[PDB]
RNA sequence: GUUAUCCGGAAUGAUUGGGCGUAAAGCGUCUGUAGGUGGCUUUUUAAGUCCGCCGUCAAAUCCCAGGGCUCAACCCUGGACAG
């Protein structure tokens, strides 16, 4: 209880947030029906760091915050080796919703669906594609990304694996 | 059009349009009121980087399609083409050039037909430059001092690296098409890019 | 011995290392033995033995791991067949894909033998794709 | 260097495995032979994993960081706190609490209250009230000294914890996962070698064999104090 | 500062828990 | 600007690209004709398949590169992958 918390808020230079959908969810008690703020905030920085993060309070703020809390003990790296881009294409799904990933040229901004290019917005990649096959959900989606962009190699870690020594890349 | 319009209105919302339609910095007695809080949506932001392209440069927006159109069409980046289908614009050089002090200036410079290029007259603004062209003033013009006027008010800003400004002799000249790091506004690319997938 | 003599060896790798059981049995006919010549030599896997069990030359097959992990193998082998019986796909040397810029290879029945993108890229020739692993 | 004999375990409860019909078959590649309705296990494997076990825990302490063991069974009890009042270590006594290492923010206020009961039973001054305070002061600092007495002198995370074998604490085990701090500990004949990173493989029906890899690892931490 | 010690730590001991799972015995 | 017509979005007819325990959906089950797919080795022809060369798929259009109208639209000259 030392005050403001100047300090301990930690300034946020180091990672950026967003919410991307702040929806209410209410449950019914016996005095009635009352509602609490389901946040989802994802987190990262424009080096390739992001991760996504589910919060409810009944706070608009604390539940975004604390969704942050929670998204910030939950980062992946992203692969992205040439000219801030996608090694190659990719599709994971998770739950009911599927993601394609698809790398671009260097003159095609993110575009996306508004889960997918928030977190690849904020994932510091700058030429990508993805196409969103399945849900309108915004969780599930992101969180398919993010699933997406894990299990993604570059050529060194590839070369590295099958032992070949290296040729057939042009970089 | 021209659009022709009140401008600081444009540079409040837009931020400050450089050079276009003013070197005076923007509210000298204004913007006591209106806060934004911080609530703008993300396609606010694309359309900002749209007008903040479309009013520096005055197209008209279906002609900004067009050069779009254009730019995806050609190879390479379309992200910097763009701004290279919009740098070397005839207006746009006799701006840079300092031959106007501001852009509906350098187009209506052109309009009334002041400018001989590779000693032809040409009449349209949206006339694109090429590498090794030849820009001059009118025979009339060293005895309508006006160009002398904005070349004397204009060199705080020197020139890009494209430019060649000959003193007397009036006569400035592009060497290759201009860099990115060359063009003078400030904008991101791919913001703009992003926009017109939808088209 | 089904109705195909590929999804065979394919399907007992998927199910081999999915279940992460880093040793396969399978049947060595001519093109499964060209599959595994062409797939032991490419580091997707570490050996290929034949033995005989009735006088029946089989192929045990090692595949690859690393170390104690939440998984001993990281990279999951995403095998995948194309060129199904009933659907036959047929490929110039336009066509012949580069799988994920290269990481995967589409192994494919030219007039030579099987080659791999590589071994068939630099030939000229084409053929029916077999199946790209990546 | 850090060796052992292979007929010091061959000779004791460490082949001396676990029942023949309850194996989680991820040994499978794993244990040797099975005979009279108990396994037996590889002891090659064994002894090179606790080659790779005092290597990994002494090289961990040669950095220089405070390791932690946890004890629960009641059949290992106060093994491990002989195993740990000597080896400088902080120890469970005899039951865990599901959040002592991912929810320590609790625990650590937990530990500002034990911490001032325990300097309010040194002091004397526990015999000024009557039954009634000295009996809920006797209460809640008889629970705490059932968990937090064993841990007092630790604040923050290990490197290292090593665990009762795998059945009890699979709560303090995975709150470890969780946390992402390494683990090295015992398996049965029956689990998982993945849980952890490393662990080492030998049955905990002997005591004997208990205190023999606990002792070895004992002295794997003090040579590691050494500097 | 804690968290990337952390996470050092837990990339020592994957290696640890890397080297000799492969070879070894 | 509204309306109408068409495509997209629509993976909402699905080869690329969907499903069938409970959401729409497995015949009540079985025999079997036509038809579809099919074990292994060796040999032969090459119908499919692949490679080379050759002919043709008018001109105009689209793509590339030049050139002309003050630019563009448009016009013109040459070239070609596909297939």
């Amino acid at each position: 209880g030392f005050g403001s918390k100047s300090k301990k808020e930690k300034i946020r230079d180091g990672f950026e947030e967003n919410v991307v959908q702040v929806r209410r969810v209410t449950k019914v008690v016996k005095g009635g029906k009352h509602m609490r703020f389901r946040a989802i905030v994802v987190v990262g920085d424009k080096k390739g760091q992001v991760g996504v993060g589910v919060g409810k309070a009944k706070e608009v703020v604390s539940a975004v915050q604390k969704a942050a809390v929670d998204a910030r003990r939950n980062i992946i790296t992203v692969p992205m080796t040439k000219y801030l881009t996608f090694p190659h294409r990719n599709e994971a799904d998770y739950g009911a919703a599927r993601v394609m990933l698809r790398p671009a040229a260097p003159g095609t901004g993110v575009i996306a669906g508004g889960a997918v290019r928030t977190v690849l917005e904020m994932a510091g990649v700058e030429n990508a594609l993805g196409k969103q096959l399945g849900s309108n959900n915004a969780l599930n989606n992101a969180r398919a990304t993010i699933v997406a962009v894990q299990t993604m190699r570059q050529f060194s870690d590839v070369a590295r694996d099958r032992g070949i020594p290296m040729e057939e890349l042009w970089k | 059009s021209r659009y022709r319009g009140p401008r600081f209105k444009k540079i409040r919302r837009l931020g400050a349009l450089p050079g276009l339609t003013n070197k005076r910095p923007r509210a000298g007695s204004d913007l006591r009121n209106q806060s934004r809080s911080g609530k703008r949506s993300q396609y606010r932001i694309r359309l900002e980087e749209k007008q903040k392209l479309r009013f520096h440069y005055g197209i008209t927006e279906r002609q900004l399609l067009k050069y779009v159109r254009i730019a995806r069409k050609a190879k390479g980046s379309t992200g910097q083409v763009l701004l290279q289908l919009l740098e070397m614009r005839l207006d746009n050089i006799l701006f840079r050039l300092g031959m106007a002090p501001t852009i509906p200036g350098a187009r209506q410079l052109v309009n009334h037909r002041h400018i001989l290029v590779n000693g032809r007259i040409v009449d349209i603004p949206s006339y694109r430059c090429k590498p090794q062209d030849t820009i001059m003033a009118r025979d009339e013009q060293k005895s309508i001092a006006l160009i002398q006027n904005s070349l004397d008010l204009s060199p705080r800003e020197e020139l890009p690296k494209h430019l060649t400004l000959n003193p007397f002799p009036y006569k400035g000249l592009v060497n290759q098409i201009i860099d990115s790091k060359w063009v003078g506004l400030k904008i991101n690319e791919l913001l703009v890019v992003e926009y017109y997938s939808r088209q | 011995m089904g109705k195909d003599t590929i999804a065979d060896i394919i399907t007992c790798i998927r199910n081999a290392d999915m279940n992460r059981k880093g040793t396969v049995r399978i049947v060595s006919t001519n093109i499964t033995e060209n599959i595994v010549k062409i797939l032991l030599r490419e580091g997707f896997i570490e050996n290929a033995r034949k033995h005989q069990e009735r006088n029946k030359y089989f192929l045990v097959l090692t595949l690859r791991h690393r170390r104690n992990k939440k998984g001993p193998y990281l990279n999951t082998f995403h095998l995948k067949r194309v060129s199904r019986p009933g659907l036959r796909i047929y490929s110039n040397y336009q066509r012949i894909p580069r799988i994920l810029g290269g990481m995967g290879i589409a192994i494919l029945s030219t007039s030579r033998g099987i080659m791999t993108d590589r071994e068939a890229r630099l030939e000229g020739i084409g053929g029916e794709i077999l199946c790209y692993i990546w | 260097y850090w060796n052992i004999n292979l007929e010091e375990m061959m000779e004791a409860g460490v082949h001396f495995g676990h029942g023949t019909r309850k194996w989680n078959p991820r040994m499978s590649p794993y244990i040797s032979a099975k005979c009279k309705g108990i396994h037996i296990i590889n002891l090659t494997r064994t002894a090179r994993f606790l080659s790779e076990a005092c290597d990994l825990v002494f090289d961990a302490s040669s950095r220089g960081k405070q390791f932690l063991i946890v004890g629960t069974k009641n059949k290992a009890a106060d093994s491990v706190a002989r195993a740990a009042i000597r080896a400088r270590c902080h120890y469970v006594n005899k039951k865990w609490l599901g959040g002592m290492l991912t929810n320590w923010s609790t625990t650590e206020t937990r530990l500002h209250k034990f911490r001032d009961l325990r300097m309010e039973q040194t002091a004397g001054r526990l015999a000024r009230l009557p039954k009634r305070d000295a009996a809920v002061v006797k209460r809640q600092l008889s629970h705490l000294q059932t968990y937090l007495g064993g841990i007092k002198y630790m604040t923050g995370l290990p490197d290292i914890v090593i665990i009762v074998d795998q059945q009890e604490e699979y709560t303090a085990l995975r709150e470890c996962i969780t946390l992402g701090i390494p683990t090295i500990c015992l398996i049965d004949t029956n689990c998982n070698p993945d849980l952890a990173d490393i662990s080492i493989p030998a049955n905990d029906d002997a005591i004997a064999s208990i205190r023999l890899i606990l002792t070895k690892l004992v002295f794997a931490i003090c040579e590691g104090r050494s500097s | 500062t804690r968290e990337r010690q952390k996470l050092k730590q837990l990339f020592e001991d994957a290696y640890e828990r890397c080297r000799n799972a492969p070879m070894e015995g």
